[PDB]
RNA sequence: UUGGCACCUCGAUGUCGGCUCAUCGCAUCCUGGGGCUGUAGUCGGUCCCAAGGGUUGGGCUGUUCGCCCAUUAAAGCGGUACGCGAGCUGGGUUCAGAACGUCGUGAGACAGUUCGGUCCCUAUCCGUCGUGGGCGUAGGAAAUUUGAGAGGAGCUGUCCUUAGUACGAGAGGACCGGGAUGGACAUACCUCUGGUGUACCAGUUGUCGUGCCAACGGCAUAGCUGGGUAGCUAUGUGUGGACGGGAUAAGUGCUGAAAGCAUCUAAGCAUGAAGCCCCCCUCAAGAUGAGAUUUCCCAACUUCGGUUAUAAGAUCCCUCAAAGAUGAUGAGGUUAAUAGGUUCGAGGUGGAAGCAUGGUGACAUGUGGAGCUGACGAAUACUAAUCGAUCGAAGACUUAAU
């Protein structure tokens, strides 16, 4: 691997499996320094599937995608797989890499660890 | 054959079935035999009939090796077991017949009659 | 006699004359440049300054080593050069055989030659006695309490001190290390690479020192 | 991958050889100079691994002479194999066969495909 | 293992010579006006310009 | 060593053997050098100089000690709280239980024996091993270096030739020389042989879930099993203790007198050891005695008899690993390949999903060496190293020469 972050094998990757799927629910999330510095790859890697739109590209993509559902505006429920391969895999088809942005914050008040914004361009 | 307490088993027509090595020839604190080296051994299984009978002491030369030896060419030969032939005071066989596969590298050395009736070499 | 500077690519092996095989290393030495020369009148002893890689021009801009800086520019243009980022002397080759800005060539050397090359080991890092100096360990079982530590340090009320040179752990590594009496198996042209049989200390991308044997 | 490496082992390769997996059955010709006179020995047996490389790729061939397992391992492209047979190839589900170190008789035998 | 001696104040002192915090490393954000840390944003009005 | 005395310690200096780590002496076990011999040769005995290096594994016994087995060039003797328990153990001895022999009227004791029986401590100072800041080195910086000193290494066997020669009735059998190859030890490295490889590949068991069939996910040591990249490794792969100078020790001499002879000595000149100093490897100018070489920068305001910032150069901050506890070191910061992403490869695994075909069925075949892949090699500014800030010199006095 690149990095632990403190956590048993079993739970980190679960732990990643979360902060990927918050990344395409809302776009936008605050986290830790060094916990975005490798979900850029998570995420990243999940974007490509996402443009290939095979069967086996969907299926190599439910291994590591949550089970939740969309609704913000007044339209139908939609799954957090069919949001990717709908809607962002069509926002980067003249894109090559490059789908996320860090921007950092500061440190924060009773943990002196500083927290960044992690988002899709 | 590589340590002062391993069990070898002989491949000639003498009375001895099975010896355990005694102390390794060839220098002070020598810890460490292969194939074509002279050690000091005893005879711990005898069968009834024979020259060499259980308890006695005697010299053998080791033929076999599981961890086998390199050549100068870069290859290797292993074999599945580890086999010894008690020998004379002149470097002769005390039997008169070799069993089993023998390593190529007796031939160099001066074991000769080792070799000559060794079915294969 | 003569000698070079290069960088280590890496291990691989080549047959010999009767087949045998023989495990060589990978050196580069390319763009080899005399930078000075040093006499007994002016300094007090014979040798040669020699650069090996050229680096960039002069940035007004420049925060990192890549670019040279004003004074390594000036001792690059006294003959016709680059600046380069590695200088090393040498002390045992002839002063009347060379020349202040002349190219040294790979193939100063031949197969057959007897080398000795020096370069900096690898680092480990803090590391413990058993590593550091190969102690032996205590007991696993039967009770003990002592498997990694360091046996006794002193004697006794009568030396109530430790004497300097006791073996303690440390941080290993990162020293400068000579090996002896090494063979070139070949030397190829237009792509200045030297292939020397054995091995040399150092990790990859590292600087060598290659010498003619002195015994 | 280096190109410095991948063109000072580039003579050194041979391209003579026929392409092979394990589980098939080989014959290796090895050249001797015992003695004083050089001859040709002929081995056979199963290819029991072939662990890859460049210059610097090996295969291994276990054969059983008189009860004894014996293993030998050569460089691919050593000069001291004259020519290599491919007798017939056999059907196996991995790449090391290792298992066959310990199964004797009707149980080391491989299916021809 | 306890103190054989007690530790006099000049030594104390001595030690803390080197115990100490520095200024965090503050630039000018030339949006807002006042003072915010280097390669981070402007706490007033988030503003990461460039 | 066993004793004699009772000078320090009873408001505490903790024993015997074993393990780990050593260090010192020479009254020398091996190796190097000599004299004598009742020294023919290969072997021996005794004495002299010499402390550089080396000096084994097991069986019995808590044992030191001793005997025995198998090797080796050799299996040396002593000091250091009979070295070392704030470095380890606790087999014996000096606790509380129980038994035997023996003594005692008895409670109980050994000139003895047997079974069992809590080993605490977070290092303040000196010492030792690594690694950073401040100041000095008469202007401020970047590289390359000399070595006053210090540390490291120092061992040795067996075969071939000389030569079956010298010697010897025969048995037997060489000095002085020339080669090959090992044992132990030290150092470097991962091409080969293996080990590990918890974000790689594959198979399989029970149970819950994605609504269901297929395909998958969580839990059960990483559920278990078979392989395995990079890094880190030995048992693996290379190298080393070489050839030589100067002065010596015990010895051996030349010439020569005191003493008309003889005599190595009083003057003079030689030769002579693994031992001393060089030679080989590493650190080293805080070596306050602070060294040398090559480049880089040189002004406005003053009368201040001095400041001032700026230049050369180095940092704050950010992206990293060849480096690393931190710090430091090294690769970069848009005029940019430093890291992530993307597209190609190396290596590893072993034939993906879907569909068609054969079978009632579990399953087998092609499409296709397919699918997947952490650390390894390239190309590519799509993302993030934005914008700025801080420190940083104008060269003191005396004498001599041009």
């Amino acid at each position: 691997g690149y990095r632990k972050l403190g956590r048993t094998s079993d739970q980190r990757k679960a732990m990643l499996r979360d902060l990927a799927t918050s990344l395409i629910i809302s776009e936008r999330i605050e986290t830790t320094e060094a916990r975005a510095k490798e979900v850029r790859s998570v995420v990243e890697k999940l974007i490509t599937l996402g443009k290939k739109g095979d069967l086996a590209s969907r299926r190599n993509a439910a291994k590591t995608l949550r089970n939740v559902e969309i609704l913000n505006e007044d339209e139908t429920t939609q799954t957090a797989l069919q949001k990717l391969f709908g809607e962002i895999a069509e926002r980067y088809t003249e894109r090559q890499g490059g789908y996320t942005r860090i921007l950092k914050q500061g440190p924060r008040r009773g943990d002196g660890a500083e927290s960044v914004i992690i988002e899709l361009v | 054959m590589i340590q002062q307490e391993t069990r070898l088993k002989v491949a000639d027509n003498s009375g001895a079935r099975e010896v355990l090595t005694i102390k390794v020839l060839g220098g002070s604190g020598r810890k460490t035999a292969n194939i074509g080296d002279v050690i000091v051994c005893t005879v711990k299984n005898a069968t009834p009939g024979g020259v060499v009978k259980k308890g006695d002491v005697v010299k053998a030369v080791i033929v076999r090796t599981k961890s086998g030896v390199r050549r100068n060419d870069g290859s290797y030969i292993k074999f599945d077991e580890n086999a010894c032939v008690i020998i004379r005071d002149d470097k002769g066989p005390r039997g008169t017949r070799i069993f089993g596969p023998v390593a190529r590298e007796l031939r160099e050395g001066n074991f000769m009659k080792i070799v000559s009736l060794a079915p294969e070499v | 006699t003569k000698g070079i500077l290069g960088r280590k690519i890496g291990m691989t092996q080549v047959f010999g004359e009767n087949g045998e095989l023989i495990p060589v290393t990978v050196v580069e030495a390319k763009e080899n440049v005399v930078l000075q020369k040093k006499t007994v009148e002016v300094d007090g002893y014979n040798a040669i300054q020699v650069g090996f890689e050229d680096k960039k021009a002069y940035k007004k801009d420049a925060k990192s080593n890549k670019y040279a800086n004003k004074p390594a520019e000036g001792h690059a243009k006294k003959a016709d050069a680059a600046p380069k980022r590695f200088i090393r002397e040498f002390r045992n080759v002839d002063v009347d055989a060379y020349e202040v800005g002349q190219e040294v060539s790979v193939d100063t050397f031949v197969a057959g030659d007897v080398i000795d090359v020096t370069g900096v080991s690898k680092g480990k890092g803090f590391q413990g006695a058993i590593k550091r100096h190969g102690q032996s360990r205590g007991p696993m079982s039967h009770g003990s309490h002592f498997h990694r530590a360091p046996g006794s340090v002193g004697m006794a009320s009568d030396a109530s001190r430790v004497f300097k040179g006791q073996k303690m752990p440390g941080r290993m590594g990162g020293n400068t290390v000579t090996v002896q009496n090494l063979e070139v198996v070949q030397v190829d042209t237009e792509n200045k690479v030297i292939l020397v049989k054995g091995n040399v200390p150092g990790p990859k991308k590292g600087l060598v020192e290659i010498r003619t044997s002195i015994k | 991958n280096h190109k410095l490496i991948e063109a000072v082992t580039k003579s050194q390769l041979r391209t003579d050889l026929p392409s092979f997996r394990p589980g098939d059955t080989l014959r290796v010709h090895v050249r001797i100079i015992e003695g004083t006179r050089e001859r040709i020995q002929v081995f056979e047996g199963v290819v029991i691994k072939r662990r890859g490389g460049g210059v610097s790729e090996t295969f291994t061939v276990r054969k059983i002479s008189s009860g004894v397992g014996v293993e030998r391992t050569f460089p691919l492209h050593t000069p001291k194999i004259e020519k290599i047979e491919v007798k017939r190839r056999g059907k196996v589900r991995r790449a090391k066969l290792y298992y066959l170190r310990s199964l004797r008789g009707k149980a080391a035998r491989i299916q021809e495909i | 293992a306890v103190p054989k001696r007690r530790t006099s104040k000049t030594r104390k002192n001595k030690r803390r010579t080197h115990f100490k915090i520095s200024v965090p490393g503050m630039t000018e954000c030339p949006n807002c006006g006042e003072y915010k840390l280097s390669h981070r944003v402007c706490k007033n009005c988030g503003s990461y310009n460039g």
